[PDB]
């Protein structure tokens, strides 16, 4: 495939999480699916060592892999939670929950 | 046990589509933890409260805001349909002592609020608590009294919902920013998610 | 396993760069190899969704994927090149050619 | 193809890892033209117009540039008489088709005693810095070189220059991003 954003719900009772999270108990975490095949475009925004890599891949790739298909931007969401001391928290930017954009690294 | 409303009110209000994001990203809800009652008197004539509380915010973060949330009523008192008005004042605790309320002590005066209809109060102290989180291990705080004035007209026995009772409990709103606009909050997140994890 | 950096040395002749590099022929650019599994320790600076994420992974392994272990931070090297008008450029740090640090996300 | 110049640089630069260079980015731009009259009895030295390409990008402050010549005594019998001279850079902002310094604008950018028969080293950065911000008013990006024997010496003291292909002259332009690497 290639490396670009997919959609992801996460019901954070599936993971576990509702024992913490009070809201808003399943949201949209995005996820990054495909391939970071040669050549590596613009618009996974690629680092040189990732060109590197691509490049030494093809030329070694039974010893060396080619580059991943990571999350490069996180966005925040609203998260009503409890303190590891039980107190009541509510954070309008709660960072790095969503995944804005992705590339290859 | 489950956090107030308030606080849930507070995240529908900002997922709901408002046109104006929150002046404080970081909210906290601190429940009273222990509160000391005494009725009134003929040489003080009000009821005094000593509430209190376990505020405990992050020496990274930047208080903006903080609310004292009361809950107002003429405690099931009979002829209590003959009106419910006074006036409520909270001060800032420094200095206590176990003999009386506001007839011994050291206070500062925080907030003077006139009240009438039943049901919750909020009274702006973000001051009392700015000087909580900046402690500098001297003087005895995080806590403070609230004294109940009723009118001539009133009830009774006007007062607000305090321990030993169960029902309608005071309870601290904090409204926080990070001081590294995110920066130390977010690290403080993260290393609680792999706790969590 | 366990996601960290192990060595890479990048031979410019390997992958054709030695058309414009002029310097160095050769150098130690690093990778990183390994798997980001639960749990996800602070060695690794997983963010909060690589933490959803892996957590997804094991309660629906058949529709997500596991954090991928990616390089964090790059290092710059000293690299002797022709521009693309041919003209001589040294540049003491030319960000982003070695591994510094490697993470999930 | 580059310059010794260039490659010494970075050796300079990999070896002394415990010192930063002042310049992050060093560029070599060669000389793209060259108008040469000899000397007369109006005007007693060499005249060299050079012109050069330098384009550097506007996201770059630079430093500081050199101009490097190859001063020699062009092979002439009876150069044993002794070897001493100086050499003047200006920086050329109206040029004309007549003759070189018997003409135009200039602006004095550095003079040099030369002895030592070799590579010279002169800075005139302020040559570049005015290149860069152009303008385009005036037709620049060029400058002129004489070279100016002393009494009892070479016949022909001058710098090797086009259309000769051997040791030929060249810019050194020491450059930093602005935004500190963001925009490079
Ligand atoms: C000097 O360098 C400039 C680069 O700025 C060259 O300009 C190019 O000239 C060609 C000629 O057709 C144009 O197609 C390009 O668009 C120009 N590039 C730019 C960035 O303007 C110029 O050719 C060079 N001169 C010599 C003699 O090599
Ligand atoms: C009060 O809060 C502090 C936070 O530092 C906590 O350590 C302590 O256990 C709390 N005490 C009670 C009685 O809740
Ligand atoms: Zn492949
Ligand atoms: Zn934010
Ligand atoms: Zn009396
Ligand atoms: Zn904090
Ligand atoms: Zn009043
Ligand atoms: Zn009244
Ligand atoms: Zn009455
Ligand atoms: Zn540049
Ligand atoms: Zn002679
Ligand atoms: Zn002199």
């Amino acid at each position: 495939s290639h490396c670009q954003k997919t959609s992801l719900r996460v019901n954070f009772e599936d993971i576990g999480w509702d024992s913490w999270i009070i809201a808003p108990k399943e949201y949209e975490a995005y996820e990054c699916k495909g391939g970071c095949f040669f050549p590596l475009a613009d618009d996974v925004t690629p680092t040189k060592h990732a060109i590197v890599q691509t490049l030494v891949h093809l030329k070694f790739p039974t010893k060396v892999g080619k580059a991943c298909c990571v999350p490069t931007k996180l966005s925040p969401i609203s998260v009503l939670y409890k303190d590891d001391m039980g107190v009541p928290t509510l954070k309008y930017h709660y960072e790095g929950m969503s995944v804005a954009e992705c590339g290859c690294r | 046990a489950e956090p107030p409303q308030y606080m849930i009110d507070l995240y529908n209000r900002y997922t709901t589509d408002k046109s104006s994001t929150p002046a404080s990203n970081i909210v906290r809800s601190f429940s009273v933890e222990d509160a000391i009652s005494t009725a009134a008197t003929e040489d003080f004539p009000f009821q005094k409260h000593i509430l209190i509380f376990n505020i405990s915010i992050p020496r990274h973060e930047q208080i903006t805001r903080a609310e004292l949330r009361l809950y107002v009523s003429c405690q099931n008192d009979v002829d209590s349909t003959h009106g419910l008005e006074g006036s409520m004042v909270v001060y800032d605790v420094l200095e206590d002592s176990e003999t009386w309320d506001q007839a011994t002590g050291t206070k500062t005066f925080l907030v003077s609020q006139d009240i009438r209809d039943e049901g919750w109060e909020t009274l702006e102290v973000s001051s009392a608590v700015k000087r909580w989180v900046r402690a500098d291990s001297t003087t005895n705080k995080n806590k403070l009294e609230v004294t109940v004035q009723s009118h001539r007209e009133s009830c009774d026995t006007l007062d607000i919902s305090v321990p030993p009772g169960s029902k309608n409990l005071p309870f601290f709103v904090v409204f926080s920013n990070d001081r590294s606009n995110g920066t130390k909050e977010t690290r403080l997140e993260l290393k609680e998610m792999i706790g969590h994890e």
